[PDB]
């Protein structure tokens, strides 16, 4: 009664039979803004179910050579579903997320995927492009996973909301994160509160013959969505 | 921005063009912090 | 009158769930006596980090331990007890000859990412709120103490920045200025947490412009206006030449510290200021390397 | 409240007094744009004239809402209706009413 | 204290100095759906301020020969603002409206405009096109105003939520209408609960010299907006 | 715990404001005595229909009236007292010779917009909920009462519709059928309000397909499936020829009526069924015309 | 035209929310403003001139 689990938000439901439990970012659930932490004088919009639902976006293929990938939440979801609209129509944004990275295989396969969250995920390279800093859907790929393309050791990434997908045990990870920023609200069109990294620490291996197509899908869901500063529709 | 919802309707015998004056101020919930010298004006020549 | 859905909906909870409480911890945990134990169903050692939790296994359940009274205090491993230590973060040069700072004045940009030592520590967290105390060590390139007078003036972002060794901006009728001789001890200054943001931001994953973000404008990615405290100006109080080659070093200490999100330490050598850019052509291992994992 | 110089284009020194006023003729089309300006007080924009604006120059940061009253000086017989909009930060200058 | 008035919804505010009061459609204010009148088992979305706000759309020019125009509410607003999105993303729709047709002039002008609401506004002609039945923005024009292009006398239209804009007295009309349909919800993409008609009963006249440009603008605002059946985005 | 905004928000009121109450009214209002009145500030007569309200001026404030006790009942001006009257709405023809209805059977579509008289009244409102009572008058084109036997069968939408005078569908094991002789009195039938919609819809301003709505498909604009009650079938109970020329006329009466939104009466001549299309080439005035507005 | 600053409040203009202004107004006071050293005089006692 610890491996099986179900997630129900909006009009979406997720299932699992090899889950390794749920982790709550820094032990805190997504809460709305207090009437003292906010400065935006105007009742925001809490569409709820229409935006606070599960969205299955991108999928990648794990290989015996894959380096790793990453995404930028605030931006990623935009342009898709009712959520994207509010993010583009409104100026101020606020919300927490429920991430579910699923990746199954057979009992004859082996591999270990580290799935962690990194707040204010800045990258280096002498300045990365917009297609690298905000690769919304379909994300981007790591070139130097050892330094997370930022100059920091990945061996010390577990110091953040993380979880592992060791094929020999579980087949999916689940994280819950509350809004994070030195401000009550902030436009997600140009600022990403954090990013998701998926890196194979244990190279996916398996004897020839077993289906080599090992996909890794990403499914997330907004929580306690609040938008303010209603204006014209914007894209970036 | 300011737009014409309808049109500047005028009878026969009144100015075909008028003017408007804008007055600005801050609300009660207004508050300033810190401070510095003004950059809105700078003296070119020294006081005589 | 109520659709019931509106009554149930918890939407609007400014109260965070928490589920984790901070408790007192002056002395490290004290170990207790532990005897042998042989039974099924109890697997203290067996864990599954695949969940994302640090093994909660305790010494006792591993070996027959004794009793120990940990008197070891944990007061020096606190935020203030750590960050609250003066360190080099700035350095201005007002030489007589050269192209760097002629005219006799100098406008330094308020940023501390210019020096390793300090930058390493601070970049450990994502956010940080606090006050600071700055000390100013003025001296010549040799260590020579000269009888010269200077004027340090703070120029907030949006305030008139001095353009010459005698610019009108030095009247400092509003701005805060400090006059000191190189013979008198260094300047002692206390600075409050000033920022539109509730806490300084070390890493800004976004653009401050909100425009097109063209390639030529990728020079903005990471630039957060909430860390822009304006500039710092200094010059000799005179109409003529300084007569002396000077070099001011700015030291800072933090008071009333409040750190938040923690991130991995720095792995590579810093290259630019306010830029996590690294030496891509030559990356080095986090630590020392060996000859074999089976040999010391 | 102090006079806001929206129409700050003229600088003839003989026409510096019309910087305070504002033009509003009898257009013909649907959805004409009459004026546009920055919403920042301490900015070098039109808010330079306003007392509030000049004060800000002595402070680095601020907070609060802002009121701006518009008074029609035209003849009494002059009638009309206009839409005064405020596009929050992030929204580019609208091209359509 | 009966001619002056102000309407404030969402982040929009309307003004007037010659209003003739407000009329409430069949004496009933826009209410949400009861938990017994609804059959759609799923908590709908009440975005409120983000959609329940004033929208100034089309404008027309009144002339000494103009016949009249009309619009189809459910459809009209779609494709515009946050409202349009919910209408296109969701299947079921529900809402009431606050209409404000403004048209000023000078005390030397004369004219009388009838502004009424007509539920389930069907039209004839042997079958009108989609560009005539659902002329959303910019509406459509009446060819035979005497029979309302439906075969019914206009002389009997006052039997519905109406109001007059007699230039010699008022300069704008205002109506409030609650959801109307033999069902709790219904997709506005293909069905219009009603339509707005603006017909000059007293020909606009004025001696030469006075500004002949007499515009008539339309401004409406949703009320108690509720959307259900969240799905893919649809247009028609 | 509450953002206050959530507490205030009235969003979720299933309760309609109303502001208008229905009161008893058996007898028309009774007039009361009224004397003269000459004063300023009181303008009963002066109104402003520009608001959209029917002048509330009463006789008394207009002329020195007397007292009258209105005994006149308003029971015949009610919904039931009005609509509840049998009327022609259907008419089927099963002749011996011809191309219309050979074979001996006939499938009539359930729609009443085929006859003026009835259609005029009903199209006065927008919505209408109710039960009805149908009567069937079967007879030959002359008025000849023939000793023939028939079978009226109701075919709900989605049920097998008879294809021949002897189609299997006439077994009517589930569907409701009625067998009557032309010698026996007409058929008496009670029909309940059957419809997915809470009330029948006279005017449907939309499309039932939800597709592209191409021109060739403009044949759907106005078609509401909530008014589609299926079809009505009738035939002679035999394997051979009918032997007689028959014509059935369907009459309907409404019971337990509930009308809602009221709309303008019909101005033009009806052309199509379930189509408000009118005679555009030749439109006539709502009523009679005169020679001069100053002459009778 | 009367000479008074519009007393219109945010609430009567748009559907506002609730906010607790903690922003202090102690730095916008007289002393907190003027009480700052500044150049007002300057004398010159040169050898030659
Ligand atoms: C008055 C002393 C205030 C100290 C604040 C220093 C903040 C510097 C951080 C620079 C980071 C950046 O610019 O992106
Ligand atoms: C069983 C008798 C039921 C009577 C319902 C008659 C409804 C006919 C309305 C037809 C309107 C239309 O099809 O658009
Ligand atoms: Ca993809
Ligand atoms: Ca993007
Ligand atoms: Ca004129
Ligand atoms: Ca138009
Ligand atoms: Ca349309």
């Amino acid at each position: 009664s610890d491996r099986v689990a179900q997630l129900t938000i909006g009009n979406s439901t997720i299932t699992t039979q090899e889950a390794a439990n749920i982790i709550v970012g820094y032990g805190e659930w997504p809460s709305y803004c207090s009437d003292d932490d906010a400065t935006a004088v105007d009742k925001p919009t809490r569409p709820d179910v229409s935006v606070n639902r599960f969205y299955t976006l991108d999928t990648k293929l794990w290989e015996k050579s894959s380096k790793g990938w990453y995404w930028k939440f605030p931006d990623v979801l935009t342009e898709t579903g009712v959520f994207g609209q509010n993010a583009q129509f409104h100026y101020l944004y606020r919300s927490g997320f429920c991430i579910h990275v699923q990746c199954n295989a057979s009992k004859f396969h082996q591999g270990a995927l580290l799935v962690a969250i990194l707040p204010e995920y800045v990258i280096g390279t002498s300045h990365p492009p917009y297609k690298q800093t905000q690769p919304g859907a379909d994300g981007f790929e790591l070139q130097h996973p050892y330094v997370l393309d930022a100059g920091i050791p990945i061996s010390q990434l577990t110091v953040c909301p993380h979880q592992w997908i060791n094929l020999r045990t579980n087949n999916c990870a689940t994280i819950i994160v509350p809004y994070m920023n030195t401000l009550p609200f902030d436009s997600a069109l140009n600022h990403c509160n954090f990013g998701l990294l998926v890196v194979p620490i244990s190279p996916l291996d398996f004897d020839q013959g077993a289906t080599p197509v090992i996909p890794i899908t990403i499914t997330l869901a907004p929580m306690c969505s609040e938008f303010a500063g209603l204006r014209q529709a914007v894209t970036q | 921005s300011i737009w014409y919802q309808t049109n500047y309707v005028v009878p026969i015998g009144a100015p075909n063009t008028a003017y408007i004056i804008a007055l600005a101020a801050a609300q009660k919930n207004f508050t300033m912090k810190l401070c510095k010298d003004t950059s809105h004006i700078l003296q070119t020549a020294s006081i005589q | 009158d109520r659709v019931a859905d509106v009554i149930e909906s918890s939407i609007g909870d400014s109260v965070s769930r928490a589920l984790t409480q901070a408790l007192p911890a002056p002395t490290g945990q004290n170990t207790q006596v532990s005897s042998h134990r042989l039974d099924t169903g109890e697997v203290p050692a067996l864990q599954a980090a695949e969940i994302g939790a640090s093994s909660n296994t305790s010494d006792e359940s591993m070996i027959e331990t004794r009793c120990v009274l940990n008197s070891h205090s944990t007061a020096e491993t606190t935020l203030d007890s750590f960050f609250s230590r003066a360190g080099l973060v700035g350095e201005i040069d007002l030489p007589l000859e050269g192209t760097t700072n002629p005219n006799g004045y100098a406008n330094w940009d308020i940023d501390i990412t210019g020096y390793a030592q300090m930058r390493r520590k601070v970049e450990l967290f994502t956010y940080m709120r606090f006050d600071a105390e700055f000390t100013f060590v003025a001296c010549t390139p040799t260590g020579q103490v000269v009888p010269q007078l200077l004027q340090y003036m703070f120029v907030p972002p949006g305030a008139p920045k001095p353009e010459s060794r005698e610019s009108l901006a030095w009247q400092t009728a509003t701005n805060p200025s400090v006059f000191v001789k190189l013979t008198d001890p260094p300047a002692q200054v206390s600075v409050p947490f000033m920022s539109p943001a509730s806490a300084y931001q070390w890493f800004y994953d976004g653009y401050p412009t909100f425009g097109e973000h063209k390639q030529e404008k990728d020079l903005e990615y990471g630039a957060c206006p909430n860390n822009m405290m304006g500039t710092f100006s200094v010059r000799n109080v005179g109409s003529s030449k300084s007569k002396y080659p000077l070099v001011v070093r700015i030291y800072m200490r933090m008071k009333h510290v409040r750190a938040w999100i923690p991130r991995p330490m720095r792995n590579q050598n810093y290259l630019f200021k306010a830029n996590p850019n690294y030496a891509g052509n030559s990356i080095k291992p986090t630590g020392t390397s060996r000859t074999a994992i089976t040999t010391l | 409240e102090t006079i806001l110089e929206v129409n700050n284009v003229p600088t003839n020194a003989t026409s510096l007094m019309e910087r305070l006023r504002f033009p509003v003729s009898a257009q013909a089309g649907k959805g004409e744009l009459c004026a546009v300006f920055r919403a920042d007080p301490g900015r070098d924009g039109p808010w330079q004239s306003t007392m509030l604006g000049q004060l800000c120059g002595y402070y680095t940061q601020w907070s609060g809402s802002l009121e701006v009253t518009f008074m029609f000086t035209g003849s009494f017989m002059a009638t009309g209706k206009m839409l005064i909009a405020y596009t929050p930060p992030g929204g580019p200058l609208p091209k359509d009413r």
